[PDB]
């Protein structure tokens, strides 16, 4: 019944299924088979080197599958054929997708998504176009192949005796068709040769996420033993609607989803308002509406006030307009294919939506709510085409009479001015002129860098983007005159446009900015930047300050979903709150200059006025002003990007004239041909006649843009500026036409997005209509567009930044993906990789998903990421050397190492990854391993890993390799700039002093600094990292001949470190019978896993225990402008090491400020770096990321509370040994929850008898004293601690 | 440095601590 | 008056229907109608605000400027609230806004019964964090006797040959002399007939003025002898005031060689009379309606209760824990937010 | 009914020794 | 004595019902 | 048997830290099973006078 | 702008470990660039004997910082003149710092030294030590400047 | 059988604050089979004196 | 103007009030200025200008 | 080597 | 020691301003 068997059973079935006659086995940690490649050998051959037999390496290998190389065997990767074992279900779905193939006739090159068009044998010249559309939008990346997952959707399916679809028309498409494509190994964005349609790999992908979704919903409907979903009164079954879901979307999958992706959410939204009972959870916190000191009482049953408001319009208008959505919807996807089918359960269940009740409750209704809200994850990142169009200022709303636009631009200069005067207060303030050669690296993380530049490294041109080696080649000519007084308006100079995806919607666009036009930006807006991210203001109304109002950096500050949102579940508990959320469309379009942007420049016009006396190298502040935004600079600008191309005939090309063809110097696609201009492609186009593509290429269709820009240096704070001015606007019209109806207690500003928190005074539809009819008036005359059909008003449920709550319960929504990525990565560390995965599904099972599958799927990632990405390194005897040899006999043959699954749960430092079989929140350690297999009760779990450990050869790691071969030739001209005095005086000397310059601080050294920084910017970009990857697979196969099978566990630490093995010293006792009331806690949709630990330990209701010793060094070290991107408190202490703590302050703020630290933030760290060795103990807690996921945030441990109840330790201890003990605390603690163990309390024993005494005295004396390091550093002993470590424990 | 241990070695003398176990409780 | 300023005035008819000037003893008339009064006029006039705490560094340089010692108040000057504890400071703040009609009790949760720090804490900050004098009460007479014992335990807990302490004839609690100067502590024992251990000791809490809103309920509340008529500036209102309790309180605390919380309740002073310099602007200015009660009922409940006559309505008894008196003690009243139905009180009222 | 009391290094150093004489 | 999700469940399916 | 309340010691036996007395060193061990035994034979003979 | 050798405050301020207090905590502060204005601010007004006088900000926080408001109290006596000839502050600013000079000398006292009251109640209205000394000369009146360097 | 106002043990002041009465375990329990037969029982002799 | 009169953000002076409740019924000051002179009264317009 | 007492042998060499 | 390297590079930095 144990996991471990299962899983391993499982993946070791997979694996002989994707490689056949494997000699896996489960007893040993590793595996190792070649592989045999040919496409080197004939380009060898075409050298006219001689090989031996040619394809007979190849019909041997295939056929008798029994040929040896140096005793490994070799295999061969199994064929499409055989994936499902031949089976065939002839589903209709395989119907409804032949159906909707489409030929090549019908392109629309315009097109947002690509549609199913067919793969002709023969070539076409739009074909080429096709294809390279196609290579572009329908990668998928990911980090596994796709057959991977789709044997162990095969196995899964055998093993719990379910068919899902997808792999029903997986099976029939492979049963005729044989392989869709091909992808290779080694990179994984090699996927070539469509063979029958072009949009495969989606329907692929699509049908992997569906089977997964399948095999999700059925294994969490059996965790909580229900017959069937529940809705109301009835019952309802969750595959039947995924099916009925996938059928319909496949015609045309991501136009489908997206336009259909938002009456589902509405739904949910919407469920069980209207019901006469309502079951509510109680909250209590604070008198504002944003208190974060929630906690939880009971469930109550409770009558409905507003029952009788639901017969309004407002509502029956909000159905309507989703069920004509829906209906469109249905067509559409019926007129594309060939089939008449429909949503008829979905429209069944949207007729009632109001009266339905909803039971928080009952898992019934829950898992259901939480399922609706994921289906929508089968069509990721949502690739698509975007079009270059211009401002079109025609439709622009000009200021009448009966708008409300100067009204918008007065009130949001007054904000401006209002929060520039309030970030004053705060010591924030603009740069000064002394700083204007050091500020220029503080541009906010939204920017983005125009010019490219070109770097030398020692040999090489290559080319980079960062803003560091930009700055640090060209900085002195960003400022300079002739910069300045240019215009991008013309074809001499312009500007490109970038595009990044989003994992479900259509593909965002970014705009690069010059560096020249960035600067001056930064140079005034800094300082709110800096202000706006602090958090905890007042959100009333009423309330002067508007500090607190912007919600923009107010999120994850906390770090959890749960934690930091409480006030949603807070409100919607309440009967007394009517919430309100606007949704604008096509925000960032309606940002006038006649709205918007004249009063703002006019509210950085009259800011300035106080500081009108300083000058910059006789440049002004008003001219400053005019030099970061004006004409040709931001506004009225010229843009580049994606080609416009039309459609012709082919021999319409040949009857032109020269002066029609002359080709120009932009670029075009690889299909179309080009063309002169856009006047005489308008003459040329024509409909029907299909045969060619023509693009035109004299520059005449750039983007002329009058708008806001999303690339800017303040662009969050102008938007969340505007929507406070709009809702200003609302409140003052609401009040003015209708008095004392509706009261304000909060408003809630982030991004676009708008909330409310109100009071409604009145129960008549008459009154409601009325109301919300003036709001719609209102925003409708402010300019911008607001849709009722999206827009939110109800009592009960409340909705912001991807967050639902209803009724006093958290109901998630998962989208985080699984199988495919955003953009192709490398894996640079496999090990901080798999950390990473299995930290973000700790995320996602913690958002509902199961905790079973969540194991299986690391147990199958666990396995294949480190394969096939090793190269030029052969294994004879046990033995790893470089690559045969020159013979050049075997050079076709390359080995791939398989790693066993249950590497998964060995520790980190021996060589695996930290996960926990009991639960995924706990980190597997040493400490913790002994502690598992000294557990009577876990041995049938621990009993097969028992048995794995010293097997795992060490993982493939690039990051750790650190040498000096990237010498660059281009050289840090800016540097006399960059440079602090404290670096600059030290250079000026006549190499005297340079030989007195012997104090340890490594590469930070005057005559060094300068290279060392330019080193670590090259390190920072990937394309200059590549070139040092090469030396790595030596060092790899020097790890691997130098690593012996053996476990240290050693408990002990470095002298100067300290860790959770500590604990291990003393004996552990649990004594006492704690209380058995179980608590409350909001989100009902976990694994029992994780809710048997929610509801033995409650909700965390305080604050963490006080922030490290490294926390604090940290804080301070994020204070310093220029070094806060290239100092960790890893790097002090480093240096501290060598350099000592027994030195005055001076001799500190002197180490600080040569090491390019200013002398404030030097002063600083020096005072604080003395009172700490003075005073305290200082050394620094190394914890393995435990109690740092999401799930453990949300828990009442590591905090005061949690030590006063849970733990009794002896006085003797320090602060940061007690910090030690209290992790460790949390850990067994969380352990003992999840395993079904009595509550009771836990002390730290120590024994009378006097040789254990002695033991720990010795260790607690060698572990605060760093043996004969003390020589190196003089550090005096008469620190209390170690002064006082003499009688501790006599 | 520090103590020595193994698991190879905790393996053997695993029965004898959960004789110490029962002898406590 | 907008209505009445156009300039068709001059031959306009006005018709109401409702007047200004109710009478306030028809709705005392219904009979036993005390609590529900109360529950209206909490929801009609209460405002919301929040909590904020004073400036750490005055508990840095005078409660723990001594590393190498810990006592009672260092140890409890490190700790955090909780949700629960907010709430339970809540309740004493909605009970200090009423002065005779909502009064307080201790829970009987063993623990923090138990711990001796958070027991002494408890003692000495309620002495003078609440008010049980001549003229009406805040507390019950258990927890009046509860925080006796505890003042009793913590003042003599630790004593050595520099404090000389002389004890009394009947053995109740603080029955001793203790100092140099034999300083009699009999003063702080709780007397509800005369209020000597609490804020009422020799001083005016209320008083009365003629004209008044309402005429049957005109009195004027002032704890701690503050006529807060003017608005609040905190960092300049309480420069220069004291009263007699806090004095009295700082000779005991300087007498028994307590120097250095006597030193954190000196440099405390000022926030403690801003605290309650606005909870009297809050009680004198929003809490005025007809549901607010009579002054010939309001001069009985301190009678009634120490009599023990059931004649009229029975003052509701809330629950507190010992730690949130301490939480309270560092915690004052700001109304940020002003409840919506001012404005419209008194014509709901006609 | 519990898994009882952990023990430490020392303990575990002494029962090996113990067991190797 | 060997885990099991059985006695877990149990308790879940305690409190759900004290829920209902 | 039940203990104390471990901060009753805190404030007046441990408090001054930097000296070290008999009560100090006492102060904070945990008995064995035998003194375990032992405190059960001290209550079985204060239950039972003479 | 010159500062003096740390090692004074290093031998006379922190000389022991285990006592803290508003010197010891101000002693470790460093100014920020905007508080070097705020000096030459009152070197300016310095240099100027009657034609500048200044006047302490308004702004809440340092107002109920203790440490920095006595501090300040204790150095304005020594570093300002306010005499009978030639005045630099606002006699606003002369009852602040005298405020503030009177509770830092008796934000804590023991019964080593004994205080005895006078009858006005003004701040500084007091006799403190063993030889009863005066503390009424250190209030200001601009008539004479007794309190300060005049 | 009729229970008594439930608004007689509890009192509501505002949202967030009640007053808590003496007997709430006995107040919230709920009664079996056999104590309401005896419930029965003790009806039918106060119903009947002697 | 009482509002403002009244609301001191600098050390409080001394203030007198009078046996009425009007506003600006008090002296202010160390030199006790009546203000008095400063409330309207239409007859002879003393608060105004003229 | 337990006692802080003989380290300050070691560093006088 | 480092006494007289800071000396030395704290007489350079105060020569170089």
């Amino acid at each position: 019944v144990a996991i471990t068997v299962q899983g391993a059973q499982l993946i070791k079935r997979v694996v002989e299924r994707f490689y056949p006659g494997i000699a896996f086995n489960i007893n040993e940690g590793a595996c190792y088979i070649y592989k045999f490649s040919d496409h080197i050998r004939r380009i060898r051959m075409k050298h006219g080197t001689k090989y031996r037999r040619q394809a007979e390496e190849i019909i041997r290998n295939i056929s008798l599958r029994k040929e040896r190389l140096y005793g490994i065997p070799v295999l061969d990767e199994v064929e499409w054929k055989y994936v499902f074992d031949g089976q065939t279900f002839q589903s209709y779905a395989f119907e409804v997708y032949v159906n909707s193939i489409l030929p090549w006739s019908e392109l629309d090159p315009e097109e947002e998504f690509l549609r199913n068009y067919r793969v002709s044998r023969e070539m076409t010249e739009v074909e080429k176009f096709i294809e390279f559309r196609a290579k572009n939008e329908m990668q998928i990346y990911g980090d596994i192949p796709i057959k991977v997952w789709c044997c162990f959707i095969n196995e899964l399916s055998a093993e719990l005796k379910h068919v899902p679809l997808g792999m029903q028309v997986m099976a029939d498409f492979v049963n005729r068709f044989d392989s869709p494509f091909h992808q290779g190994n080694r990179d994984l964005s090699n996927l070539e040769d469509f063979q029958v349609a072009y949009t495969t790999p989606l329907l692929f992908e699509m049908c992997c996420m569906e089977s997964i979704l399948e095999f999700n919903i059925k294994m969490r409907m059996r965790e909580e033993e229900i017959s069937a979903l529940e809705f109301g009164d009835m019952k309802v079954d969750p595959v039947g609607l995924l099916r009925e879901f996938f059928i319909l979307c496949l015609p045309h999958p991501k136009k489908i989803n997206n336009v259909l992706r938002a009456p589902y959410s509405w739904f949910v939204k919407m469920w069980g308002v209207g019901a006469d009972p309502i079951v509510v959870l109680q909250s209590t916190a604070g008198d504002d509406r944003n208190s974060k000191d929630v906690f939880y009482d009971k469930f109550r049953t409770e009558p409905n006030r507003y029952k009788a408001l639901f017969r309004s319009s407002f509502y029956n208008e909000s159905r309507r307009m989703n069920e004509e959505k829906i209906l469109e919807a249905v067509k559409y996807s019926q007129k594309l294919g060939s089939h008449d089918r429909r949503l008829p359960l979905f429209e069944k269940m949207l007729k009632t939506v109001y009266t339905t009740p909803f039971y928080p409750h009952k898992s019934s209704n829950m898992i259901l709510a939480s399922f609706l809200l994921s289906i929508q994850t089968i069509t990721g990142y949502g690739r698509a085409w975007v079009k270059n169009v211009s401002t079109e200022f025609d439709k622009q709303l000009k200021p009448n009479p009966s708008n409300l636009v100067q009204d918008v631009s007065d009130l949001t200069r007054e904000f401006f001015k209002q929060a520039y005067v309030e970030a004053k207060e705060r010591r924030e303030e603009i740069v000064k002129p002394e700083d204007l050669y050091t500020s220029m690296l503080r541009l906010a993380r939204n920017t983005s860098s125009g010019f490219s530049t070109e770097i030398y490294v020692k040999l090489i041109k290559i080319n980079s983007r960062i803003k560091a080696l930009v700055i640090f080649t060209k900085g002195h000519t960003v400022f300079t005159d002739e910069e300045l007084h240019k215009k991008y308006n013309s074809v001499e100079l312009y500007q490109t446009k970038g595009s990044r995806d989003v994992p479900i919607k259509a593909t965002r666009t970014i705009y690069s900015i010059n560096l020249s036009v960035l600067v001056p930006q930064l140079i005034v807006t800094l300082p709110l930047n800096e202000y706006f991210s602090r958090v905890g203001g007042i959100t009333s109304p009423d309330y002067k300050k508007i500090g607190g109002k912007v919600i923009v950096g107010d999120l994850e500050a906390t770090g959890s979903r749960v934690m930091d949102a409480a006030d949603c579940f807070r409100n919607s508990a309440d009967r007394d709150i009517f919430t309100i959320a606007i949704d604008y469309s096509e925000y960032d379009t309606h940002l006038t200059r006649h709205n918007f942007r004249t009063g703002m420049l006019q509210g950085i016009r009259e800011a300035m006025a106080p500081y009108r006396d300083l000058r910059y190298e006789g440049y002004t502040l008003e001219q400053i002003i005019d030099f970061g935004y004006g004409e040709g600079r931001v506004a009225n600008t010229l843009w580049n990007g994606k080609r416009r191309l039309f459609k012709t005939t082919f021999d319409a090309y040949i009857r032109l004239d020269e002066s029609e063809r002359d080709k120009g110097s932009f670029k075009v696609p690889k299909g179309v041909l080009p063309v002169s201009s856009v006047d005489v492609a308008n003459r040329i186009a024509v409909d029907k006649g299909f045969d060619t593509l023509i693009a035109a290429t004299d520059g005449s269709d750039l983007a002329l843009i009058d708008t806001h820009l999303s690339g800017e240096n303040s662009t969050l704070i102008a938007n969340s500026m505007h929507n406070m001015a709009i809702g200003t606007l609302m409140q003052r019209e609401v009040g003015r036409e209708q008095p004392g109806v509706l009261t304000f207690l909060s408003e809630q500003y982030v991004g676009d997005d708008t909330l409310f928190y109100t009071k409604l005074h009145t129960t008549d539809t008459k009154v409601f209509d009325k109301v919300a009819a003036s709001i719609f008036d209102t925003v409708a005359k402010c300019g911008h567009e607001a849709s009722p059909s999206k827009t939110m008003m109800t009592p009960y449920s409340v909705e912001k930044t991807q967050t639902h709550a209803k009724q006093g319960c958290y109901v998630p929504q998962d989208r985080m993906m699984i199988i495919s990525s955003e953009r192709r990565k490398d894996i640079e560390d496999v090990q901080g990789y798999v950390r990473s995965q299995v930290q973000t599904m700790i995320t996602k099972v913690s958002r509902g998903f199961c905790h079973d599958l969540a194991q299986l799927i690391l147990m199958l990632k666990t396995t294949f990421i480190g394969a096939w990405k090793m190269k030029r390194t052969i294994k004879e005897d046990a033995m790893y050397r470089d690559r045969k040899f020159d013979s050049n006999d075997e050079d076709g043959f390359t080995l791939i190492q398989i790693r066993n699954p249950l590497a998964l749960y060995v520790p980190i430092g021996w060589n695996g990854y930290g996960a926990h079989p009991a639960a995924l929140n706990i980190v597997m350690t040493e400490e913790m391993y002994v502690d598992s297999i000294m557990i009577s009760k876990l041995d049938e779990i621990m009993a097969p890993i028992r048995r794995i450990v010293h097997d795992i050869p060490p993982c493939w790691n690039e990051t750790q390799g650190d040498k000096r071969g990237l010498i660059s030739a281009t050289k840090m001209s800016f540097f006399s700039k960059m440079a602090r005095p404290a670096v600059q005086a030290a250079l000026s000397d006549p190499q005297i002093i340079n030989l007195v310059e012997e104090l340890p601080l490594g590469e930070f050294s005057p005559g060094r600094i300068s290279r060392t920084m330019m080193h670590s910017a090259l390190l920072k970009e990937s394309s200059a990292r590549t070139l040092l990857s090469s030396g790595y697979e030596l060092e790899y196969q020097k790890a691997l001949n130098s690593w012996i099978t053996q476990v240290s566990m050693r408990l002990g630490e470095e002298s100067g470190v300290i860790s959770t093995s500590y604990a291990k010293l003393f004996d552990v006792y649990f004594e006492g019978e704690l209380d058995g009331a179980p608590h409350m806690f909001p989100d009902q949709n976990l694994s029992p896993q994780f809710y048997i630990q929610k509801m033995m330990i409650g909700p965390r209701v305080s604050s963490r225990v006080r922030n490290s010793y490294v926390d604090r060094i940290d804080v301070i070290l994020r204070k310093d402008v220029v070094m806060r991107g290239f100092i960790t408190a890893n790097t002090i202490l480093n240096v501290i090491e060598k350099l000592g703590t027994n030195h005055s302050v001076g001799d500190l703020v002197t180490v600080f400020t040569l090491m390019n630290i200013e002398t404030r933030v030097a002063e600083e760290l020096a005072e604080y770096m003395t009172s700490e060795k003075i005073r305290f103990d200082a050394l620094k807690l190394l914890k393995k990321g435990i109690a740092g996921d999401e799930f453990t945030m949300s828990l009442n441990v590591a905090t005061q509370d949690f030590i006063d109840t849970y733990l009794a330790y002896p006085y003797q201890l320090t602060k940061t040994e007690v910090d030690a003990i209290s992790l460790y605390c949390t850990q067994m603690i969380m352990l003992r929850a999840a395993l079904g163990l009595p509550k009771k309390k836990m002390k730290i024993v120590v024994t009378d008898d006097a040789k254990k005494r002695y033991k720990i005295r010795l260790q607690r004396f060698r572990t605060h004293v760093p043996k004969i390091k003390v020589l190196k550093k003089l550090i005096d002993p008469n620190r209390m601690t170690v002064r006082n470590l003499e009688n501790q424990f006599v | 440095s520090g103590p020595l241990l193994s698991v190879f070695a905790l393996q053997e003398i695993m029965q004898k601590v959960r004789q110490v176990q029962a002898d406590y409780m | 008056q907008e209505v009445l300023t156009d300039f068709r005035r001059q031959d306009t008819i006005w018709v109401l229907a409702l007047q200004l000037p109710v009478n306030p003893q028809v709705v005392w008339d219904v009979p036993r109608s005390s609590i529900a009064n109360l529950i209206m006029n909490i929801a009609t006039c209460l405002p919301t605000g929040e909590y904020i705490a004073p400036n750490p560094r005055i508990s840095s340089i005078t409660l723990t400027q001594r590393i190498t010692t810990t006592g009672p108040f260092a140890i409890l000057t490190g700790s955090t609230p909780t949700a629960q504890q907010l709430n339970d400071v809540r309740k004493i703040y909605l009970a200090l806004m009423f002065p005779g009609q909502i009064i307080l009790d201790l829970k009987i949760d063993p623990g923090e019964r138990m711990d001796p720090a958070v027991r002494m804490v408890a003692g000495v900050v309620g002495h003078l964090l609440f008010t049980a004098g001549g003229r009406f009460t805040n507390l019950t007479q258990n927890m009046a006797r509860q925080l006796d014992i505890a003042l009793n335990d913590y003042l003599l807990y630790m004593y050595n040959t520099r404090v000389q302490v002389n004890y009394g004839p009947t053995g109740e609690p603080l029955d001793f002399q203790i100092g140099r100067n034999q300083y009699d502590c009999n003063v702080f024992r709780a007397d509800f007939a005369t209020g000597t251990g609490y804020n009422g000791w020799a001083t005016i809490d209320v008083e009365y003025r003629e004209p008044a809103p309402y005429v049957h309920a005109q009195r004027y509340i002032r704890y701690c002898g503050i006529d807060s008529r003017e608005l609040i500036n905190p960092t300049t209102y309480g420069i220069g005031m004291t009263y007699h309790c806090y004095n009295e309180m700082l000779r005991m605390l300087v007498a028994a060689g307590k120097d250095s919380e006597a030193a954190y309740f000196r440099s405390m002073l000022p926030f403690h009379m801003v605290r309650f310099a606005r909870i009297n602007q809050i009680i004198n200015e929003d809490l005025h309606s007809v549901f607010s009660l009579p002054d010939d009922m309001f001069n009985a409940l301190l009678p009634d209760l120490i009599a023990g006559a059931h004649q009229n309505a029975d003052p509701v008894v809330l629950d507190v824990s010992w730690i949130s008196l301490w939480f309270a003690f560092n915690r004052s009243f700001e109304p940020t937010h002003r409840n919506e139905m001012l404005e419209v009180a008194p014509l709901i009222e006609s | 009914s519990d898994s009882g009391p952990l023990l430490s290094v020392f303990a575990l150093q002494e029962i090996m020794q113990k067991v190797r004489q």
